[PDB]
DNA sequence: TGCGAAATTCCATGACA
DNA sequence: ATTGTCATGGAATTTCGCA
DNA sequence: TGCGAAATTCCATGACA
DNA sequence: ATTGTCATGGAATTTCGCA
């Protein structure tokens, strides 16, 4: 108002005018004679409205936006402005990219037992080879141990009919995926509570959560690639080959296979290991209980110099799932509930549902 | 002379014809000599053929030594012969017409089969699965251990703490009586 | 050979065989009792067939294949058969991920005027708007500053007919471009010609090469999404507008928006810039000049710990382009002809044709 | 009072009817004041419509503070009016029916068009491009730059370091007295 | 009690939709 | 109302063979 | 000749098929 | 027979206003 820039003009002080520069009016507007050249003063009340039309030209963020104002004006602490104004813009908001990385790593225990826990998946789909499209991939979470089943579709049926062939032999404590169709179907569901078996789901959309699994698919592929060299992809036959293949083979950083994980003693494939010849069963599963419990467990890398770790009541964003072409890659801000861990939380999203989240899916929405 | 051990030697034999379960009449039957743990595959004939398409599931988790079996013909055939050598598995054979952990083992197969069929024939398929549980988490007298506990050197979660009946009632002699007319 | 083995047991020395261990025969082979137990020592005939036979079963590196052979084996030196046999594992060496990062980028002179070199690449398609599903973006080198042609498809006639009414104001030295088919045609090649104009190609699928423009379509793509959020996308009648929106913003760590860095004064858009007002055309001019020179120039940045440089003579694989489904990433190992600078080479690629290729697709063969 | 600028003041006119060429009659030209520096536009007509839409093509590269003409009708449109109005351009029209750097530059367009499309009358849309070049790095007079080097402060890549003769040959002034039977 | 060379361990790099 | 993983192959570091 | 606060500059982060 | 780039917004660092 005009209230403010009278007192200005007639010589008196007001905070935040530094006092040692020239006030004048001229062409009906309050100017100042600044080293850079002459600005107008506008009035607080249009500040506003220049700072939004400013940041509208092309929605830039801080610096380009006050380098266009400061071409015709000046008033007492202008970034603030800019910066109530970025962080009340929905569509910055929803669309500019991060500039804070997440938090470091979590490396979890390795489960205790075999069976204690498996992580499935599917790979596909492939080449048609017999009619089959995908394989499901079941790792056990302390050995190491995978089992391949081919199948002709990612499905709850499929998943079922592999999973009863592989059950047979023990069944685990937790069952542990992503969010695919197959594994958070009802059928599904009923047919672990049926067993005793616990449901896990990983975060959406974050196949870190069960690395391991999603790791040993690269493995699969790279072995299946080899073998089928200069050859026709006919992958079906050479699951049987890849998954005992790979089941026998030595991890350098454990100095064990995971079959040698599992059951102690090596079956009869080639290279066999002999050590345990004149122990007897009782004391080979003896070693083995020191052997499972003293294996490597990697530590949780160090922060990078910009990460961000979310804290309870935060505003944060959850990153678009499949964003159509030219549409917003973050959803409107949600509020952090609880911090699960340091790399997992859960939102209350606006509409609002509570969601479980990856801290890799999420941003931080900046300007508070 | 070294001790035992599991996958040393792998005991084979069919049971069948059964009633027609998914198309199926036959059931391999696997124990490991050493740890008394059972596989069971379903075939539709006591074949050669059939035979290597179920070893073949289980040889890619691990392979005997030594596979075991009476003079059947699926066993002697010089097809099933070349199908062991190519995995250096030696093969061994009893005596025609000719007691252990073994023995006892396939009796409670047999019997646990039968008691499990009554009433309910044709769903033995999908009962594979179950039985092999059963079998694999029970308790054996000789060594303090179930062979679940010897494969793997850790309790199960699914102990079979009943040690069950495993005998035929009065209602199902009288329903397997009544099964035969 | 049974040869070096013979001296071996009567208790004679042969270079490489410790003399401190006892050397046996037993079943027929030549043993010896080590640390780790007992094992043979095959006769170095029979040698690589081992090794190959461990290395095949999963196709493993060099710590998981020894692992195995050291299992029933010992020799002098065995690590030097294992890795002779992987360098010779065409599987393995046409399917292995590489572990060496690349060198650090280069960051080439700005081109010193306006209108030397252009960068130019299309962006879509995208959702149709008015028939229209393909953007030409062509970035000045110098200034930066941008035009922007919808266009129905990335023909080389879509690009002929844009650019005549671009090149209608100024003709350039150079164009540069990615090797889409647009740029590579005969028609556009003659077209250039025809006016002076040089063409230049990015060495094949690294857009880094002209990573102005690439860079460019983000804030193209990222400007149309904030103008389109809630409405449908119709992209078409907003070109015009993003085209003079982007032009005329700040580039923070310039301090100037690109059509300042082409004409040197604003026009008639908002906040335009009024610092030049006294002086001369021929003294903002004059300004101007200097203010090209001076610009912010970024450096070349440190290097990661383990990366490599191509050296004239050395083995080189070409990253596959589109790999198919089960089939190797990279190519057969190529020698590297010329080292045009530290990111880019010459190979000659086994057909044999000479290729010019980026660091960035391309890994050291490993094992010499 | 302040030295003249680039983008000061666009003059604007329209040339024609002139022979169909892609289904076009007219040009819009376009020169700025300073810098003599000449855009042209091909269009179908001399209307409000036309020029929006040509000069929406240009004002998207560069905005004039004030655009002027004669009283054209496309130019005293109220349609025209309120499209300047939006792009805060200030209109201004020289009074009806009444020397200088822009004078002589549509001198220079008018020629070279005429030149040009001896022979091919249909195909000026085409030489328009080289048309503006020609006219863009032509050397001035009276300052010692071409509009080229005024606007971008550089030499171009293209020079046309003939000072081209512009005139109607023998040939020429025959053809053009041959085109109009 | 220390040398040269081999063996082992370290660990950045990339890749699993 | 949950969580990255690990084969790989040069380089760094340790151990071995011998004195 | 040094303080508190504002302004400016630094620069890791991610993203352009 | 060629080559990454730059908006972004907290944090680090500098400059300003005043004494
Ligand atoms: C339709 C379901 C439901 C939800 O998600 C989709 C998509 N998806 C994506 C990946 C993926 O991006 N893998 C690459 C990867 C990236 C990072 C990392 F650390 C590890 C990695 F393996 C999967 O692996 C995967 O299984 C799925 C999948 O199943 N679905
Ligand atoms: C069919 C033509 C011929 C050959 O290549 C393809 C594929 N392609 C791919 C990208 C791309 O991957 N952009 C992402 C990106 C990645 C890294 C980086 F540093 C900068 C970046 F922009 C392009 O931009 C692009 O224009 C093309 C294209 O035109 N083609
Ligand atoms: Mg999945
Ligand atoms: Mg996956
Ligand atoms: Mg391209
Ligand atoms: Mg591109
Ligand atoms: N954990
Ligand atoms: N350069
Ligand atoms: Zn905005
Ligand atoms: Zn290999």
């Amino acid at each position: 108002l005009d209230a403010e820039l009278d007192q200005l003009l007639q010589g008196h002080y007001i905070k935040g005018y530094p006092k040692q520069y020239t006030y004048f009016l001229e062409d009906g507007k309050v100017k100042v004679s600044r080293p850079e050249g002459v600005k107008i003063i506008p009035p607080q009340s249009d500040r506003q409205k220049i700072v939004l039309q400013a940041h509208n030209l092309a929605h830039t963020g801080r610096e380009a936006t006050l380098l266009k104002i400061a071409n015709l004006y000046w008033w007492p602490n202008m970034r603030k402005d800019v910066v109530k104004q970025l962080g009340r813009c929905q569509q910055c908001l929803i669309t500019n990219a991060s500039n804070k990385a997440s938090g470091p790593i979590l490396r979890p225990d390795r489960p205790q037992k075999p069976f204690d826990k498996f992580f499935i998946d599917y790979i596909g789909p492939l080449p048609p080879s017999q009619g089959y499209l995908y394989v499901l991939v079941v790792v056990d979470g302390m050995t190491g141990f995978t089992w391949l089943y081919p199948t002709k579709a990612p499905s709850t049926s499929a998943t079922v009919k592999s999973l009863n062939v592989l059950t047979s032999i023990a069944i685990p404590k937790v069952i542990h995926s992503d969010q695919g169709a197959a594994f958070t179907s009802s059928t599904f569901a009923e047919w672990a509570k049926e067993r005793g078996i616990h449901l896990e789901f990983s975060t959406p959309y974050h196949p870190q959560s069960h690395g391991k699994v999603e790791r040993k698919n690269s493995d699969i592929k790279r072995l299946l690639t080899k073998l089928l060299v200069g050859r026709p992809t006919k992958w079906y036959d050479l699951l049987p080959v890849v998954q005992l293949a790979l089941n026998n083979t030595y991890s350098p950083v454990l100095k064990y296979t995971p079959h040698q994980l599992l059951f102690g003693i090596d079956s009869n494939t080639p290279f066999a290991n002999q050590d345990t010849l004149d122990l007897t069963r009782e004391e080979e599963l003896s070693l083995l209980q020191e052997i499972r419990t003293s294996l490597y467990h990697p530590s949780t890398p160090p922060a990078s110099s910009r990460s961000w770790s979310p804290v309870v009541g935060q505003l944060v964003q959850e990153r678009v799932a499949r964003p159509a072409s030219l549409r917003p890659r973050w959803h409107k801000p949600s509020t952090v509930l609880k911090v699960l861990n340091p790399r997992t939380v859960v939102i209350l999203d606006h509409l609002g549902n509570n969601r479980t989240v990856s801290i890799d899916n999420l941003k931080p929405t900046s300007h508070q | 002379d070294r001790p035992q051990k599991p996958f040393d030697k792998f005991f084979i034999d069919y049971i069948g014809p059964l009633p027609p379960s998914q198309g199926y009449l036959y059931v391999l039957v696997v124990v490991d000599g050493m740890t008394g743990f059972t596989w069971l595959y379903p075939t539709k004939a006591p074949s050669t053929s059939a035979t290597v398409k179920s070893l073949n599931v289980l040889t890619s988790i691990a392979i005997p030594k030594v596979i075991h079996s009476d003079q059947g013909a699926a066993f002697t055939s010089s097809t099933f012969a070349e199908w062991a050598k190519e995995r250096g598995i030696h093969l061994e054979f009893s005596t025609p017409y000719h007691h252990g952990k073994v023995e006892r083992k396939n009796s409670d197969i047999k019997r646990l089969l039968t008691k499990l069929l009554v009433g309910r024939p044709t769903k033995w398929y999908d009962l594979l699965p179950v039985v092999q549980l059963a079998l694999n988490n029970t308790y054996s007298p000789v060594l303090k251990y179930t062979p679940h506990q010897l494969l793997f050197g850790i309790d199960s979660n699914t102990p079979f703490a009943n040690q069950d009946t495993l005998d035929l009632t009065r209602e199902e002699e009288l329903s397997l009586l009544q099964e035969i007319r």
